[PDB]
């Protein structure tokens, strides 16, 4: 019958599937559970750099707040 | 009597003149079409599960050539040449002689299946049913002598499908 | 960790690739009254595995070729810049964040012209060079109104970017103020593809320039063909019908917006199945005189329709 | 693990994928070729044993010789069995590829299409069935199941 | 870098199952098997270079709608198509866009 | 100009003027097969399967003209049932025909979903004809005399039940091609024949009534019961491959008008001629009368004599009109059998009717001349 | 509901061929899963069903046996393995088995 062709939609539904799963989720493990930072301009890029350099280690995805001021 | 089938004169009023407008800009025909191969997606296959079913066939099929027996285990064929006679495709050769006890026999009865047409002329022709056309269709071989059937074979075959080939005869010979 | 994400892109999209065919020939089959592969592993699942494993041990033709340089640089560009056409598309998150992806994807979809042209001069026959020259010809026709459609549709966008059209339908789908330019957006897809009713390539009676290469490099241009439809077709929902990204949720983005692209998908094989085929001077007079005047015309009508509503969208 | 089963195994690998993919290139000459179109309509549908309807000279596998070769026609036979990639396997359907057929004793009829290319199957009939075809080419399967090439290769 | 790599890895690949698709089968060893210029399709590929010349000036018309010139912007914006409408239509006229001899 | 010498059993050398056609030389003979010289050393008889091979696809339309040629030499006449099962299975076998032109021509241009569909419907009729005859293709059933065997019981019904809903398959058929603008393009305006060219190239069938021309010879030079059954005869108005299509669309419509006649109308009696020395007897009067024993054995060895004398005897075929020019010298075996294959004229005018398209408009000229060169080759 | 009905008829085929291991085994050797009612047995092993509302040429089958005159069958299984007397009733050349 008809939906005896769903188990190759299924497979090839979870084929495209994996590249949007993977991508989004190593973003959030190279990031620190946080969405990679995007600069399509060079302001956001500048600020990206600066926040590398103020996160102590050398990482822009590294945040620091209020309790890093006097 | 006749009829036209391509004979109309579109109307050219204004409703008629937008309503293929639309046609030609919407695609409405063509999705129309798109609705027809739809509903044969969700239509059941007309596909049957071969070799494990198979296709309908009738008492009349003319299939592979055999040769039949009396009750009793005589052969039927009294080496008349009545198929070999009609055979269109002169696939059929017999040699005959008086057997030790006398009895008109052949010792070579040959069918060439490669000559054959399957016309079944020779079931016709035959005056005490001794060859007939069976009802098996799957015989291919890898070789070709395989397919020059001789009378071994042929009884062979008889006694193979004389269980199928009596009751296909038994619902048939009244239209014969 | 980035080579890893490179790798779950290109194995799944190769995957994908491999059972469109088997998807193919069920919804053709179902289409047509029978049901396609059932007998090679369940429902037919294993019938892309031995299709692939039959054609990489069968002896490959390798005719004397024109030059035999241009017969491996075809096939290596046809899959080369097949595969390279999904680094930029956001699934919400691109692999690659361009800001410039949808130019990016024109260029290397023009590119992909010389697989074509490489090919018929490598067959060394007359023939089979006429065929690749129609099939160029088609080509480059037909990426004309892709480019003027796109262009149209990015004025209600503001920019390049690929994952701005996300946030251009995060209300409604743009099907809904560019419906006209969704409908030779998607012809033109299949005519940039070569699929019915525009292929002649594959058209028997008429014309393959892609004929000299069979078993393993013939697989190549067909998956480098079987993968641009299915980037066609991502692209298309991507465009025409925007999916709601939540940010917390990436995984709903991903759903719905790999079902939209089956369906678009399944689409190009519920046309084959439909329709008869254009003669070769027919879709060239449905590109030059049909779909090339609308589309300027529409193109000028985009233009000028954000500036006279007052809906130019931020440059940004 | 032994030589002997690693290529036992690979033998089983290769044969399971040539014959779950057979794509037959048919010689479409006389009558057989309207049974031959039969066995690809809705009722038997060989595309779901993976057999695809029509393909092209330089990618089928098997040639179905679907009807009577004449002498005129049988250069171009040859010439397109030799342009087969390998392994090619040849089909013989019907009586006039078999032996001549009706026309086995005509002044311009190949008396066999087994004497200008060779032949792994022979199908009888005038014309043989959709099915009776069909049992052919999955008795090609078989046939192709029981070759040993990797087999013999590990024993020279 | 990230896009040099994803460049370099597809056509990588691409090279490499080019390669084994021309010597895995070479694995086997099978027997040794032994043994008009058209004008119109030239108009075609010169009509497409000339209107695709007019899209490379049409493309930053996204950017060319954030002006305060807007009058000025929107005037040649519909000039160049314009324009792209009138070579279209000098062609279709002169029997160009045809395919009969 | 360009040659291309296409070859295959059709091969088209054809010299192209860029994308036009100048001049089409078909080649045909890579099927002919010597069958008119055969039947002179085949009884009339044995040469009756001959005929089920030259067109293919209407093998119960060929047989019937060969049987309506011998008897009309024989100066016999088959009895009424076995006419209204000729004119039934004529017309049964004028749907199979048309299924398969309509929808190989379609196949041919790219629609390939309703070859499908419509090879249903010929499978469900292959049925038929090996309920019959014990063949699905070559039933060699028509015979001179009458036809073979009577219907089995239970086979009417069944034809019922297939041409009750048989409308309704014609009807997707044209839901997918009549209105198709694709379609349209590639038929419309293509191989225009003129009524007076039509008829000086020798032209019949479709081919002649696709341009105006009122004939079919079921209704001009009736045979066997067509002058009992109502029926309308399509005619075209531009003599394009549009206009041919459709008259096949309707004939496939007005054959199942026929066809639910010959079900109502279907007489009792004997289905062949009451003469046994031109047809067999009974088997069961075969085997007890001495006389039906020597007919018998003389019927199938030797055959029947025919008179001398030569006749044309032409049917209104599915592809046109399908002839015979036999001739007979007073024995068992025809001196001279001439076919005229209603293919072999068309295809000889496949040169005018391209001339001026482009090279895919030769593909759908060939289809609409409805071309099988089993009958164009013999 | 007919939608909760038609769930409920693909898993009876489970329990109508004994079992998870006889359902996989007629899915993998026959292709398909339907239940139909036992018309006998030959005696070769070759099982013989029918059900009338399948379509016609689809209302008789035959699941094949395993061994057969010494033949390893399990996964060869040839049109040829039904005997004479099962052979013209799996052809519908007769209504009685
Ligand atoms: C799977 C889930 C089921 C639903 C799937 C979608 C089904 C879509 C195909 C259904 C076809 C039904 C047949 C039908 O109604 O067509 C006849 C109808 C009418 O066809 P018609 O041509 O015969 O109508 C006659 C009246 N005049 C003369 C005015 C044309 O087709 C339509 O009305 C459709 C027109 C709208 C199409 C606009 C497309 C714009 C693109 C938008 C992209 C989204
Ligand atoms: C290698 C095999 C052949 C590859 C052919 C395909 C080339 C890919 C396209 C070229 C790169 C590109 O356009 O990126 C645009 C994109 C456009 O993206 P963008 O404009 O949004 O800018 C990205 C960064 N922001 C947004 C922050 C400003 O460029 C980039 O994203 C990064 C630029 C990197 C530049 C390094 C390129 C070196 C390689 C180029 C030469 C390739 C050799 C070709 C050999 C001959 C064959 C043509
Ligand atoms: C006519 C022939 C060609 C027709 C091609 C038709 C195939 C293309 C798909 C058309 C149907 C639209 C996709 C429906 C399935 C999508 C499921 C989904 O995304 O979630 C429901 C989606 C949920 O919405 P969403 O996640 O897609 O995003 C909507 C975006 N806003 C909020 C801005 C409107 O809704 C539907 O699709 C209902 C229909
Ligand atoms: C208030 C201001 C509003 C301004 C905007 C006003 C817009 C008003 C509407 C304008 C008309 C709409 C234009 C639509 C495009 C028309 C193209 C055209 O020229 O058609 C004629 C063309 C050809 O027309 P023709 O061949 O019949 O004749 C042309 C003219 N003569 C007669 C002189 C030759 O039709 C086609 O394009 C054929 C299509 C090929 C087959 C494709 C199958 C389609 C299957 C359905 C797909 C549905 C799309 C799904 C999209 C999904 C995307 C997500
Ligand atoms: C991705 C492409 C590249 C893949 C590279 C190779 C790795 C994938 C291997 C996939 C194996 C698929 C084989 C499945 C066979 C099957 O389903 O059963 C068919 C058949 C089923 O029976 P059948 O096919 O003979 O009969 C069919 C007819 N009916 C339906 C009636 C039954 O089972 C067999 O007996 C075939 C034996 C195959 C043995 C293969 C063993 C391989 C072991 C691994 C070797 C090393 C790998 C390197
Ligand atoms: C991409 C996805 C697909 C990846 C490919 C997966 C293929 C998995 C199988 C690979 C290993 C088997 C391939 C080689 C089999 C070729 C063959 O059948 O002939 C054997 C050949 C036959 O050699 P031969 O000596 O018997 O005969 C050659 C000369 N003739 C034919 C003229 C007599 O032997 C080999 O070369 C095998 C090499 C070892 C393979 C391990
Ligand atoms: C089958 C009948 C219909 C026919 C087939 C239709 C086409 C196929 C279906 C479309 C393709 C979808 C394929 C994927 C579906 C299965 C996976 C899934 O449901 O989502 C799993 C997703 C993963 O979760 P994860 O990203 O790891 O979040 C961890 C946070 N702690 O978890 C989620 O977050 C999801 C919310
Ligand atoms: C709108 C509905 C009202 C209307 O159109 O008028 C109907 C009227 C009656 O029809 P009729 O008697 O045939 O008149 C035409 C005879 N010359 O018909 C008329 O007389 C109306 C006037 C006839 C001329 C109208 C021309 C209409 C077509 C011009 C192109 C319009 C394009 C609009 C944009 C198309 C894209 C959506
Ligand atoms: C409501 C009222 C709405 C306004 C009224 C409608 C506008 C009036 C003009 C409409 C008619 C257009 C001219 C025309 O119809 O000529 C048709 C002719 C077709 O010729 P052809 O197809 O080659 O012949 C084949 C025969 N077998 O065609 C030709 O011969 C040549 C046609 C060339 C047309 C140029 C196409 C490019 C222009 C695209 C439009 C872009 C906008 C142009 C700028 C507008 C500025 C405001
Ligand atoms: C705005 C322009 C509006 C006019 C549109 C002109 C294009 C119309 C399509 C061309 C077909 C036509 O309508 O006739 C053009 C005519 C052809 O000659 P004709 O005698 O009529 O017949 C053919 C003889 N071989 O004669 C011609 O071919 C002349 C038209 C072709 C040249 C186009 C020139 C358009 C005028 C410029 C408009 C844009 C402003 C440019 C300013 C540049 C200043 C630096
Ligand atoms: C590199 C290309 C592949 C080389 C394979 C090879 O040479 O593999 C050899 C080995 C066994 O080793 P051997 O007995 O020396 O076989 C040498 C080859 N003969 C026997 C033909 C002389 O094959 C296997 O065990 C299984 C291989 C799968
Ligand atoms: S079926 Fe006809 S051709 Fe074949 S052996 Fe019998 S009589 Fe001869
Ligand atoms: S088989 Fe029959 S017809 Fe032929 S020789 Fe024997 S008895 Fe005579
Ligand atoms: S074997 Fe029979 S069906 Fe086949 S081509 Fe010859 S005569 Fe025709």
């Amino acid at each position: 019958m008809w939906f005896e062709v769903l188990p190759g939609i299924a497979v090839m539904g979870v084929c495209l599937f994996i590249p949007g799963m993977a991508t989004a989720r190593i973003h959030r493990f190279s990031n620190g559970g946080k969405e990679k930072r995007v600069a399509h301009y060079p302001y956001q890029w500048y600020l990206m750099e600066r926040d590398r350099r103020v996160s102590g280690v050398n990482r822009s995805y590294v945040s620091k707040g209020l309790e890093n001021i006097d | 009597t006749y009829k036209y089938v391509n004979l109309r004169e579109p109307s050219m009023d204004m409703k008629s003149v937008t309503d293929r407008a639309a046609q030609t800009l919407l695609w409405t025909e063509l999705i129309r079409g798109l609705g027809m191969t739809l509903s044969y997606l969700f239509r059941e296959p007309a596909t049957i599960n071969y070799p494990f079913e198979k296709g309908p066939l009738s008492p009349r099929f003319r299939g592979e050539h055999a040769l039949r027996r009396y009750p009793s285990g005589e052969e039927r064929c009294i080496a008349c040449k009545l198929c070999e006679a009609v055979c269109p495709a002169q696939a059929i050769t017999i040699e005959a002689e008086p057997r030790a006890d006398g009895s008109r026999r052949t010792t070579r009865y040959d069918i060439d299946m490669t000559k054959c047409i399957y016309c079944g002329f020779c079931q016709e022709a035959c005056p005490v049913d001794a060859i007939v056309e069976g009802p098996n269709f799957e015989f291919s071989t890898e070789t070709h002598e395989e397919l020059l059937y001789n009378k071994e074979k042929l009884l062979n075959n008889g006694d193979k499908w004389e269980a199928e080939i009596a009751a296909n005869i038994q619902a048939d010979y009244l239209y014969r | 960790m980035f080579m890893i994400n490179i790798l779950m892109l290109i194995i799944p999209i190769l995957l994908a690739v491999a059972f469109l065919t088997l998807v193919e020939r069920k919804v053709l089959g179902y289409m047509q009254l029978r049901k396609g592969p059932n007998v090679v592993g369940p429902y037919g699942l294993l019938q892309p595995i031995a299709d692939a494993i039959k054609l990489f041990i069968k002896e490959p033709l390798r005719p004397a070729t024109s030059s035999a340089s241009m017969f491996i640089l075809a096939p290596i560009m046809a899959l080369g810049l097949a595969l390279t056409m999904w680094i930029p598309l956001p699934m919400p998150y691109p692999l690659i964040n361009m800001n410039l992806g949808v130019l990016f994807m024109l260029a290397m979809s023009s590119l992909a012209v010389y697989s074509i042209l490489w090919s018929g001069w490598a067959s060394n026959s007359k023939y089979a060079l006429i065929g690749a020259l129609r099939a160029v010809a088609q080509t480059i026709s037909y990426e004309v109104t892709l480019a003027i459609i796109l262009l149209s549709v990015l004025l209600m966008s503001g920019s390049f970017t690929l994952s701005t059209l996300i946030t251009t339908q995060e209300q409604m789908w743009l099907i809904l103020p560019a419906w006209p330019l969704a409908m030779m957006w998607f012809i033109s897809t299949l005519a940039e593809t070569n699929r019915a009713p525009f292929d002649l390539t594959e058209g028997e009676s008429e014309l393959g320039f892609n004929v000299e290469y069979a078993a393993g490099p013939f697989a190549l241009f067909f998956m480098a063909e079987y993968a641009n439809i299915i980037m066609m077709n991502i692209f298309t929902a991507i465009l025409f019908l925007g999916t709601s990204h939540n940010p917390h949720m990436p995984e709903l983005y991903t759903i719905n917006f790999t079902i939209k692209s089956l369906l678009l998908t399944m689409s190009f094989l519920w046309i084959r199945a439909s329709y008869p085929r254009f003669r070769y001077d027919q879709l060239m007079h449905l590109l030059w005189k049909n779909f090339l005047p609308l589309t300027l015309a529409l193109c000028m009508w985009h233009v000028s329709l954000p500036i006279l509503t007052s809906g130019i969208p931020p440059q940004t | 693990s032994r030589g002997e089963y690693v290529v036992a195994k690979l033998d089983d690998l290769i044969n399971w994928a040539r014959r779950s993919s057979l794509w037959p290139m048919t010689f479409g000459l006389a009558c057989c070729a309207v049974e031959m179109m039969h066995m690809a309509a809705p009722r038997y549908d060989m595309d779901r044993f993976g057999v695809v309807f029509r393909a092209s000279p330089r990618q089928s596998d098997v040639m179905i010789v679907a009807g009577t070769l004449t002498n005129k026609m049988a250069p171009a036979l040859r010439k397109v069995y030799d342009q087969m990639p390998e392994p090619r396997y040849v089909v013989s359907m019907g009586s006039c590829a078999n032996g001549g057929g009706y026309y086995h004793y005509s002044y311009s009829v190949v008396r066999g299409c087994d004497r200008i290319v060779p032949v792994d199957i022979y199908v009888p009939g005038c014309p043989p069935t959709a099915e009776a075809l069909l049992y052919g080419i999955l008795q090609l399967q078989k046939k192709i199941k029981r070759e040993k090439r990797l087999r013999i290769w590990y024993r020279r | 870098m990230n896009l040099m790599l994803a460049l370099l890895t597809n056509f990588t690949l691409a090279t490499l199952l080019v390669i084994i698709a021309f010597w895995l089968p070479q694995l086997n060893v099978y027997s040794e098997k032994t043994s008009p210029f058209s004008m119109k399709f030239f108009l075609v590929a010169i009509t497409f270079l000339l209107f695709d010349l007019e899209i490379a000036l049409l493309l930053p018309l996204p950017w060319a709608s954030q002006t305060a010139n807007l009058n000025t912007m929107l005037t040649m914006a519909l000039f160049l198509i314009i324009l792209l409408a009138v070579s279209l239509a000098y062609e279709w006229t002169q029997k160009g866009l045809e395919w009969t001899e | 100009n360009l040659t291309l010498n296409f070859g295959p059993v059709l091969r088209l050398v054809m010299e192209l003027s860029g994308e036009m056609v100048r001049k089409c030389d078909p080649h045909i003979g890579l099927l002919h097969r010597g069958t008119e010289k055969l039947i002179e050393y085949k009884t009339y008889l044995q040469a009756l399967p001959y005929f089920d091979r030259l067109d293919y696809v209407s093998m119960m339309c060929n047989e019937q003209a060969y049987s309506l040629a011998v008897e009309k030499l024989l100066n016999i006449r088959p009895p009424p049932r076995a006419q209204w099962i000729r004119v039934l299975f004529g017309e049964i076998t004028r749907l199979l025909n048309h299924i398969m032109a309509v929808t190989t021509h379609a196949l041919d241009i790219g629609a390939m979903t309703p070859f499908f569909w419509m090879f249903e419907e010929r499978e469900k009729m292959f049925e038929f004809y090996e309920r019959v005859s014990g063949a699905r293709m070559h039933a060699a059933y028509v015979r001179p005399g009458g036809v073979h065997q009577d219907l089995p019981l239970g086979l009417m019904d069944d034809i019922y039940e297939f041409s009750k809903n048989f409308s309704l398959r014609i009807d997707e058929l044209e839901e997918m091609l009549t209105n198709n603008r694709i379609w349209r393009n590639r038929t419309v305006d293509i191989g225009i024949v003129t009524a007076e060219d039509a008829l000086n190239y020798g032209f019949s069938g479709v081919m002649l009534r696709g341009s105006g021309i009122q004939w079919d010879l079921r209704k001009t030079q009736p045979y066997d019961v067509y002058d009992q059954v109502e029926f309308d005869v399509p005619i075209g108005s531009r003599g394009d491959c549009y206009d041919r299509y459709l008259c096949r669309v309707e004939e496939m419509r007005q054959s199942i008008r026929i066809i639910s006649q010959c079900l109502n109308k279907m007489p009792p009696g004997e289905i062949k001629v009451d003469d046994a020395k031109v047809s067999p007897p009974k088997r069961a009067e075969m085997k007890t009368s001495m006389e039906s024993l020597i007919h018998h054995f003389k019927l199938y060895t030797e055959g029947y004599q025919v008179p001398p004398g030569a006749t044309y005897t032409a049917i209104e075929a599915p592809k046109g009109e399908f002839g015979v020019y036999l001739v007979s010298d007073g024995s068992s075996r025809p001196y001279r059998c001439k076919i005229k294959a209603p293919g072999f004229a068309h295809l000889a005018g496949l040169d005018k009717m391209s001339k001026g398209h482009m090279l895919a408009d030769v593909v759908a000229i060939i289809g609409t001349q409805d071309i099988v060169f089993g009958e164009v080759d013999r | 509901m007919e939608l909760l009905q038609v769930l409920k008829r693909g898993l009876q085929q489970v329990s109508g061929h004994g079992g998870l291991r006889g359902y996989l085994r007629v899915l993998f050797r026959a292709n398909d899963v339907r239940v139909g009612t036992l018309v006998g047995e030959d005696k070769y092993g070759n099982k013989y069903y029918e059900d009338n509302k399948q379509f016609f040429g689809r209302h008789r089958w035959v699941i094949y046996t395993t061994e057969m005159n010494g033949k390893n069958t399990f996964w060869d299984v040839d049109g040829s393995m039904v005997p004479p007397e099962w052979h013209r009733w799996l052809h519908c050349m007769t209504d009685d088995p």
